């Protein structure tokens, strides 16, 4: 932590540039790793949220297949591919619409450049 | 790096610093900045050239193929060290800077009758 | 006290030596002249008059048009709408007449002051000139606000403008439509 | 498509199968089409004499210079610069000036010209606004636009603009009554004795629309007729 | 009186000619009987150069006055 | 964890308004000086060479 | 049956509660069916009980009121009791009530959607005793009030409803070049031919030409109207004659009559509309045709002017000077031309040619008619009796400048102008046929076969050289170097000579003297341009398309073959490009990219450098990096809309603008005068009846879709956007800058320095 | 620095003069043309007010006169200037010209209200009027017109009183000369002729 207001006064002072968002040094990607693993994070609390309300119903006042529904991932995964539809990396309740692209097969270059992109 | 000693890295080549779409186009830097741009992303993907080999199994809408698709005349480093002769789609042709009775006015082209009878440009 | 000035007056910023060849407001009765070019931050010219006893008060105008016609009149004001347009659209590129910059200056400075080239300063002219045509005055801003607040006071409408009067399959008024009239006399 | 004989041909027997414009050089600003033209052709001809020390790489930014490529086509009978003496095709005498020739490599696009005619007869009718609909599998009809009929208004035609708007477009009619000013549905006004004297006027249903749009909304209309 | 031009408009030639064969388009009696041209065009154009068509010019001041104008009077280069 | 180097809107008497330090950990908005003393230093004077830089002391000593 | 009327006056009012139950009354109580088919059609197959029931032509809409026992308070009603409150009987019922009128003020009545529209058709199916509290019954209907298609739909509605309708009779294909062709023609391919119907009553003539085939197909003789879209200018809707011929299903027209166009044949279409009416068929070519809108009355000059292989061939022939062809080649091109042919200018040239050769100026008079007098003093050409005589180097008289052959040609007899272009195109393009343009590798190369490059690439290379000396020299006119430049000895005069890497740093950043780096660059450049001349042949191609002003310029030869020049851009940030880079100018501290300085708020920059190498001899990939960040900025296309924008708002304010019968303009509004004279140049009273603001509108809006929107770095902003800023008079968005004008007129100049010394 | 006080009130003094000139209101050369060391040569010098209170009367007649005010201490009320507003109905003129230093208040402006229908009184400050505003190359010569020659205007263009050009009556020409609600002013143009009606 002293270090830490140490870089803010030299940064303060004019010595130490501010880091910018246009540079690839502190820019990273994401391409199925850390981009698909949100999609489950998400839909594995839905089917949590699911569960302890199945199973505060059937214990107040032994099917563990049907206390764990598994139409919820499939149905989940398949709509977000469809429509395009992700979850934002920073907030909670954001969608975004540019992960997933049509493959276009009109020519084997066009299908070569657009497996390699960057948004 | 032969002259001077004082280099510790070096690049492995000059042509392996655009994508594929544009380090295999001829001349790249003596073009203008506006002129590779509108073919590197904007040209080569709606050219018809070579397609899926095997056109039993994919069957989507507008699948065009050349009846005689043809490697160019040049060898770049980028399509030599790749091992791939697909990404070059169209034929070519013996083209000549003419003014032929105005018919090729404002950005047009004249082409030959009995050169499209033979097998050119046909898809 | 370390803000305080110490030469000067407070309010202006900087001012500027410029040299021009063809300036606006010329002398009418040599060479091209050069001026300064004083950038203020109560009034424009109100307050930057007094604060110089060295007056040598020629043709001095402001720059802004809508500061040049409240202290100028509205004369002053096309005056220097006309040679502030005619510099823009002779650097723009082409070479237009005088005749299509005239009319918009003529056409902009009706109701005795410059309005916006927006709905807000149209509907400002068409309610001064007494002309009560809401129906022009929808197409162009959001339609929400402007049949409901004009049917809470009763206007009538008259087909009057072109779009007023092809909407609802009549002609113009202009061109080769309800100017003259084709009619068999008996004489 | 211009026949073969008519083209400029050459001593060799060569065609030019393509002729472009000269005059789109110095505007798009594309030099290196002509030294792919000269890299291209001195790799294809044959040396009249070493097929091993001729250049044929053309890295994009490992280029070989003009002085390796006016060299290379120098050996083997064309001039260095590329260009060649070409005869005429229909006359048959020679030209003042020589034509730059090359093998380039021409792609061809996908949009062709069946894909883009679209016309329009009369055809289906879209229920809602009674237009003519945009579908370029069917019957089509392109929008008659704010500034293409702006460009009709200051040229002084208002009957050609009177038939584009009303009577090609939709054209519907509107009863409406002489005393009282509420219109009902042949002419039967329920406010007003029926069947009197009773007027129709002539309104487009582009703005009939509007009319049963701000009947819904909560503003009713007193409009008055000539005659 | 008239205090308008004395030439006659494009804008209102443009409409005489229209006026003037559409009635010709709907078999109306040739008082020129000019033989060879036979389009609805070039008869109202023949017609006109005879300055003999019954129309007259009933001009719309803006005021909300009115005056005529013959055919007779009308002058067009 | 945001170290917040701004104006004191807070706590001030209406005259006191300048910058000073502040620590947004977990929506607490605690001083960053206090949160020094919190833990491992316990000394004024001994907490300087944790924030050494060799500067010029012209508005970030006030 | 009724009688054919005409409205003349909209009159809006509120619906008051016996509005609503005035009209319509079918099945009024019926909650279980509320969309029943009395009233529209709800069903796909369904039929309506009072109207013939057809598919949607008899039945023009069926309204109806709901019944509702509780009364409840518009809301558009009830902002005036939050407004007509006050402190203190009769004068509460005054101030209150005037445009309600003494009303009930009240909603009790309801009309219903006539289910041709209804979303909507299920939601009214449960207002027959709703619910007990006002405030349910208030917003059901709030909800319906605000659910209708005249709510921000919108201005979206009204833009493609009422302001612009599809319309049937049309075509639209893509277009092609086609110089055999006359001005006013177009060509219709057969299959479209074929199917499109034109409309046209039986005469006497061809009663058996009719019935052996109204409804025919498009024949001869017809017009049609042409359009590009988007409409630029007024010259962009011209209506031609057109003319059948077989082609594979495209269009095509005279290359050089698409300079009204303002496109090329890349891929533009062309919008075609047809009329049906004889009043829409005399009125196409008497008033739209391109034989009446000759004059561009934006400009007031000629409209069809040269293209570009007949502009290069009309500079050709009177420049050339050294070609004699004989009377076989001339006698050919003496039939496209309406003209005899010249008597020989050269009997015998030499003792070895025994034919008489022809002169290449004296063919150019094949087009001048006997009686033409021109004479222009910039270039020396003398036209008389039809044959021009002089010739001394000039191109400004053929394409569109101030006093031009065309114009001239118009003012003379004006009735076969467009068979003077044609026949000027028809023939010069079969005399460039003879001759030849072609570029080839010698006109890049500018230069012979040894030691003339070498010689201008060390004339470069001493150009570049001391045009960064001519831009250091302005960087100190700085008022901190006031003591520099006073008449004495200094001590650190070396300091700010020998540091040239820091002269360069401090043109990157503090963007205030940076715009006196540049037009010191753009003064300096002039003597480097105009080493095109010297070096190379007059016969190069390029020199040929320049000199003319057909393609290009002198800027665009000098970035083909010496150097491309320097490279600024508008703003960037947190990099600026060095001096001499290369390979070696790639460390950290001691260049801008990486890092700023070593002693620092250098966040921003503006970048700044010049390239040596040209567009032949290769581009570094430094090189062609500077010259990816500079022109990053032509290659939006996020601005189009911005005069789009600008010209929809400027039309409405001059296009209800005409000319009265009474000398002077008026106002289809009110009737009011704008002005008492029309600011008429020429004077002749000829501008009677025709709207001359939509013409005025239109003559600003092109010159702004064709505005150089090439912006300067950060001084000036743009030439469109210093356009919007004079045309925004009333916009007053704030006083923060305000700038006056000091003008230096007084009893000074008497005396010696006297501006200088009051300044 | 009453010397700089002197001098712009001698500038004041010297624009309203150059005003009623071009309003035409018979002024004689003894108080036009003067000089910036005649007003302390020739009038007190040693008089701290307002003592600039100008009694002149019209040119083609003398019932009508005009009064100069000059108010002695700013802020004036409806407590102060009962004097300022007696003397024009106890001597029976109908214009005067009263000049202020700082801004108005409002229980001022209400006095105006119902006192405007008889006797007429408009003010403008004197922080503007430092310089002439007819002058200025700007601005070109106006003429207002009699109701003589208004009335064969509106017959000979056959336009009505509201289908005019309007200019503003808070405009700073229209209120240089005293325009009123109703009359028009002709506009010349360095040669075509444009009329204005005051709206
Ligand atoms: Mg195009
Ligand atoms: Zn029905």
């Amino acid at each position: 932590l002293g270090y830490m207001v140490k870089c803010l006064l030299n940064s303060y002072a004019g010595k130490r540039k501010c880091e910018n968002r246009d540079s690839f040094r502190n820019k990273r990607i994401e391409l199925a790793g850390e981009l698909l693993e949100r999609e489950i994070r998400v839909h594995l609390a839905h089917a949590r949220r699911k569960m302890t309300r199945a199973m505060q119903k059937h214990l107040s006042g032994k099917p563990i297949e049907h206390y764990l529904d598994a139409s919820v991932i499939t149905n989940g995964l398949s709509r977000a591919f469809s429509t395009g539809a992700w979850s934002h990396p920073f907030r909670k309740m954001e969608r975004v619409s540019g992960v997933v692209a049509n493959l276009g097969r009109a020519n084997p270059l066009q299908t070569l450049i657009d497996l390699r992109r960057t948004r | 790096l032969k002259e001077p000693k004082i280099y510790t890295h070096c690049e492995l080549d000059l042509s392996f610093l655009l994508g594929v779409s544009c380090a295999v186009v001829p001349f790249a830097n003596h073009d203008h900045g506006r002129r590779v741009l509108y073919q590197s992303q904007k040209h080569c993907q709606q050219a018809i050239g070579f397609s899926s080999t095997n056109p039993n199994i994919r069957c989507d809408t507008l699948s065009q193929q050349l009846f005689y698709p043809q490697k160019p005349l040049f060898k770049t480093l980028a399509s030599e060290c790749l091992k791939k002769e697909v990404l070059f789609n169209g034929q070519n042709a013996i083209v000549a800077v003419n003014v032929h009775l105005g018919y090729n006015q404002e950005d047009s082209i004249v082409m030959n009758k009995a050169s499209l009878e033979r097998g050119m440009f046909r898809s | 006290l370390l803000d305080s000035p110490v030469k000067g007056d407070q309010g202006i910023k900087k001012v500027n030596i410029l040299w021009t060849d063809r300036p606006k407001a010329p002398k009418r009765n040599l060479k091209v002249t050069m001026y300064g070019d004083r950038g203020k931050r109560t009034a424009l010219l109100e307050t930057c008059l007094p604060i110089m006893d060295m007056i040598d008060w020629g043709r001095s105008h402001p720059d802004n048009i809508r500061q040049c016609c409240s202290v100028y009149g509205i004369d002053a004001g096309r005056s220097i709408f006309v040679a502030n347009l005619e510099s823009a659209v002779s650097d723009t590129g082409k070479e237009i007449l005088r005749e299509h910059l005239l009319l918009v200056a003529d056409s902009l400075s009706v109701t005795g002051e410059f309005v916006a080239l927006n709905a807000k300063g149209w509907s400002k002219q068409r309610q001064v000139e007494s002309t009560p045509a809401p129906f022009t005055q929808a197409c162009f801003s959001s339609p929400s606000q402007c049949f409901l607040k004009a049917a809470k006071e009763g206007v009538r409408d008259d087909l009057q403008g072109s779009i007023d009067a092809l909407a609802w399959g009549k002609v113009p008024g202009f061109g080769t439509g309800d100017q003259f009239e084709i009619i068999i006399s008996p004489k | 498509l211009e026949e073969q004989q008519n083209f400029p041909f050459t001593i060799q027997g060569i065609v030019p199968d393509i002729v472009i414009n000269p005059h789109a050089f110095p505007s798009r600003q594309t030099p290196g089409q002509l030294l792919e033209a000269a890299l291209s052709k001195g790799i294809a001809c044959p040396i009249q004499k070493a097929y091993t020390k001729l250049t044929r790489h053309a890295t994009p930014f490992s280029t070989p210079g003009v002085t390796e490529i006016t060299e290379q086509l120098h050996r083997a009978g064309f001039s260095r610069w590329g260009n060649e003496r070409v005869y005429n095709g229909r006359s048959g005498e020679m030209m003042r000036s020589m034509i730059f020739m090359g093998p380039t490599f021409y792609q061809r696009l996908v949009h062709m010209s069946e894909d883009k005619v679209k016309f329009r007869n009369t055809g289906p009718v879209h229920p809602l606004t009674r237009q003519p609909v945009a579908d370029r599998k069917r019957f089509g009809g392109i929008k008659f636009g704010e500034m293409e009929r702006d460009c009709l208004i200051a040229h002084g035609a208002s009957a050609n603009l009177h038939e584009r708007l009303f009577t090609l477009s939709d054209s519907s009619q509107m009863h409406i009554c002489r005393k009282c000013k509420t219109y009902a549905n042949g002419p039967y006004c329920r406010v007003c004795v029926s069947s009197d004297h009773v007027v129709r006027v002539y309104v487009p249903y582009g703005a009939k629309l509007l009319c049963q749009e701000l009947f819904s909304m909560g503003i009713t209309l007193n409009f008055d007729t000539k005659l | 009186p008239r205090k308008t031009s004395k030439f006659m408009t494009k804008y209102e030639r443009a409409r005489i000619l229209g006026t003037r064969a559409l009635q010709i388009s709907m078999n109306a009696p040739v008082m020129v009987e000019l033989e060879g041209e036979t389009d609805p065009l070039e008869i109202a154009m023949k017609e006109l150069r005879q300055r003999k068509i019954p129309f007259t010019i009933r001009r719309y001041l803006p005021d909300g006055s009115f005056e005529e104008w013959g055919v007779d009077e009308l002058i067009v280069e | 964890f945001i170290v917040r180097l701004s104006e004191n809107e807070k706590a001030e008497d209406y005259k006191r308004r300048e910058k000073v330090l502040t620590v947004y950990f977990l929506s607490t908005e605690i001083p960053v000086w206090l949160l020094f003393f919190a833990l491992g230093v316990s000394s004024d004077k001994e907490a300087m060479d944790l924030i050494a830089f060799d500067g010029d002391d012209a508005s970030i000593t006030n | 049956q009724v009688p054919v009327g005409t409205l003349t006056s909209i009159g809006f009012s509120i619906s008051n509660n016996n509005d609503r139950d005035k009209m319509s009354v079918l099945e009024v109580e019926a909650p279980n069916q509320v969309t029943d088919s009395r009233l529209g059609l709800p069903n796909p197959d369904s039929v309506c009980r009072t109207c013939g029931s057809k598919d949607r032509k008899v039945c023009e809409g069926h309204f109806g009121v709901i019944n509702f026992a509780y009364s409840i308070i518009n809301p558009y009603f009830l902002k005036e009791v939050a407004a007509l409150l006050n402190k203190i009987g009769i004068d509460q019922r005054l101030i209150k009530k005037d445009i309600p009128m003494f009303n009930s003020l009240g909603l009790t009545s309801f009309p219903v959607t006539p289910n041709g529209y209804r979303e909507r058709t299920r939601i009214y199916k449960k207002l027959v005793g709703f619910e007990g509290n006002t405030l349910e019954l208030s917003s059901r209907v709030m909800e319906c009030m605000q659910y209708s298609r005249l709510f921000s739909c919108g201005l979206r509605f009204m833009k493609d409803v009422l302001l612009g309708k599809r319309s049937d009779h049309t075509f639209r294909t893509v277009v092609v070049g086609d110089p055999s062709l006359k001005l006013n023609e177009i060509g219709i391919p057969e299959s479209i031919a074929k199917r499109l119907q034109v409309s046209e009553h039986l005469n006497q003539c061809n009663k058996e030409r009719l019935v052996t085939s109204i409804f025919r197909s498009l024949m001869d003789g017809d017009t049609v109207l042409m359009n590009r879209p988007p409409s630029i200018h007024q010259h962009s809707l011209i209506a031609m004659t057109v003319r059948i011929l077989p082609t594979t299903s495209v269009v095509s027209l005279n290359p050089i009559c698409c300079l009204p166009f303002r496109g090329d044949f890349d891929g533009d279409c062309l919008h075609g509309y047809v009329p049906q009416s004889i009043q829409a068929k005399v009125e196409l070519d008497e008033l739209v045709a391109l034989d009446k809108q000759l004059i561009n009355r934006q400009n007031g000059r000629n409209l069809l002017s040269l293209g570009q292989d007949s502009l290069t061939a009309a500079y050709l022939v009177n420049v050339e000077k050294n070609c004699y062809l004989n009377r076989a080649q001339m006698q050919q091109l003496q039939m496209y031309c309406p003209f005899q042919l010249p008597p020989p200018a050269i009997i015998k040239a030499s003792p070895s040619s025994t034919e008489p050769q022809w002169t290449g100026m004296q063919l150019f008079g094949m087009l001048f008619p006997p009686g033409f007098d021109y004479t222009y003093p910039l270039n020396n050409v003398v036209v008389s009796n039809g044959e021009l005589l002089s010739f001394s180097e000039g191109s400004a008289w053929l394409r569109d400048g101030e006093g031009n052959f065309i114009e001239r040609l118009l003012k003379h007899d004006k009735g076969k102008v467009l068979d003077i272009i044609y026949s000027a195109q028809e023939m010069l393009s079969q005399w460039l046929l003879m001759r030849g343009l072609s570029v080839s590798l010698a006109d890049l190369y500018l230069s012979s076969d040894l030691q003339s490059r070498k010689n201008l690439t060390e004339e470069i290379s001493y150009g570049l050289r001391e045009a960064e000396q001519v831009c250091n020299k302005q960087q100190l006119m700085v008022e901190s170097w006031r003591d520099f430049l006073a008449v004495n000895g200094e001590d650190k005069e070396e300091d700010s000579v020998s540091d040239l890497a820091r002269f360069c740093y401090e043109r990157q950043k503090s963007a205030t003297l940076s715009e006196l780096a540049v037009s010191a660059f753009k003064d300096a450049y002039r003597d480097v341009q105009a080493l095109a001349y010297r070096y190379g042949d007059q016969s190069n191609s390029f020199l040929i398309m320049s000199k003319a002003g057909s393609k290009g310029n002198i800027g665009k030869l000098v970035q083909h073959s010496m150097c491309i020049g320097l490279q600024n851009s508008a703003v960037s940030l947190s990099f600026g490009f060095p001096r001499e880079l290369t390979c070696a100018a790639w460390n950290d501290p001691n260049s801008p990219l990486r890092g700023a300085k070593g002693k620092t708020t250098t966040e921003s920059y503006v970048p700044y450098g010049v390239i040596e190498n040209s567009f032949l001899t290769g581009l570094n990939p430094l090189e062609s990096f500077v010259h990816s960040v500079t022109s990053r900025d032509s290659s939006f296309s996020g601005n189009a809309d911005l005069p789009g924008t600008l010209s929809r708002r400027l039309m409405f304010f001059m296009r209800d603008i005409y000319a009265a019968y009474d000398g002077t303009v008026r106002n289809s509004f009110g009737n009011q005068l704008v002005q008492f004279t029309y600011e008429t140049d020429g004077p002749v009273e000829d501008i009677t009846g025709e709207a001359l603001g939509s013409l005025s509108a239109c003559a600003l809006s092109e010159a702004a879709y064709s505005a150089l929107d090439q912006p300067i770095s950060l001084l000036e902003t743009s030439p469109l956007l210093n356009l919007k800023n004079v045309l925004e008079c009333g916009s007053k968005k704030g006083q923060r800058e305000q700038t006056m004008s000091l003008y230096l007129s007084e009893y000074l100049s008497k005396k010696k320095h006297g501006f200088e010394y009051g300044s | 620095l009453t010397e700089e006080e002197l001098k712009r009130l001698y500038r004041i003094q010297k624009t309203l003069m150059q005003m009623l000139r071009d309003r035409g209101y018979f002024i004689a050369d003894s108080e036009l043309t003067m000089t910036k060391q005649q007003f302390i040569r020739k009038h007190g010098d040693n008089m701290k007010r307002e003592d600039l209170v100008t009694l002149k009367a019209k040119r083609n007649d003398n019932s009508d006169q005009l009064y100069i005010f000059f108010p002695d201490e700013a802020k004036v009320g409806v407590k102060t200037m009962k004097m300022y507003t007696n003397r024009m109905k106890s001597e029976n003129v109908f214009r005067a010209i009263l000049v202020v230093q700082q801004n108005l208040t409002p229980f001022a402006r209400t006095c105006i209200s119902e006192i405007s229908s008889k006797f007429h009184l408009e003010v403008f400050q004197e922080a503007e009027m430092l310089v002439n505003i007819k002058e200025h190359v700007l601005v070109p010569e106006h003429q207002v017109l009699t109701t003589e020659e208004k009335k064969t205007l509106l017959e000979r263009y056959t336009v009505k009183e509201t289908q005019l050009p309007r200019i503003q009556v808070t405009d700073p020409i229209a209120r240089y000369f005293g325009l009123k609600r109703g009359q028009v002013v002709k506009i010349i143009r360095p040669r075509y002729v444009t009329y204005r009606y005051v709206v």
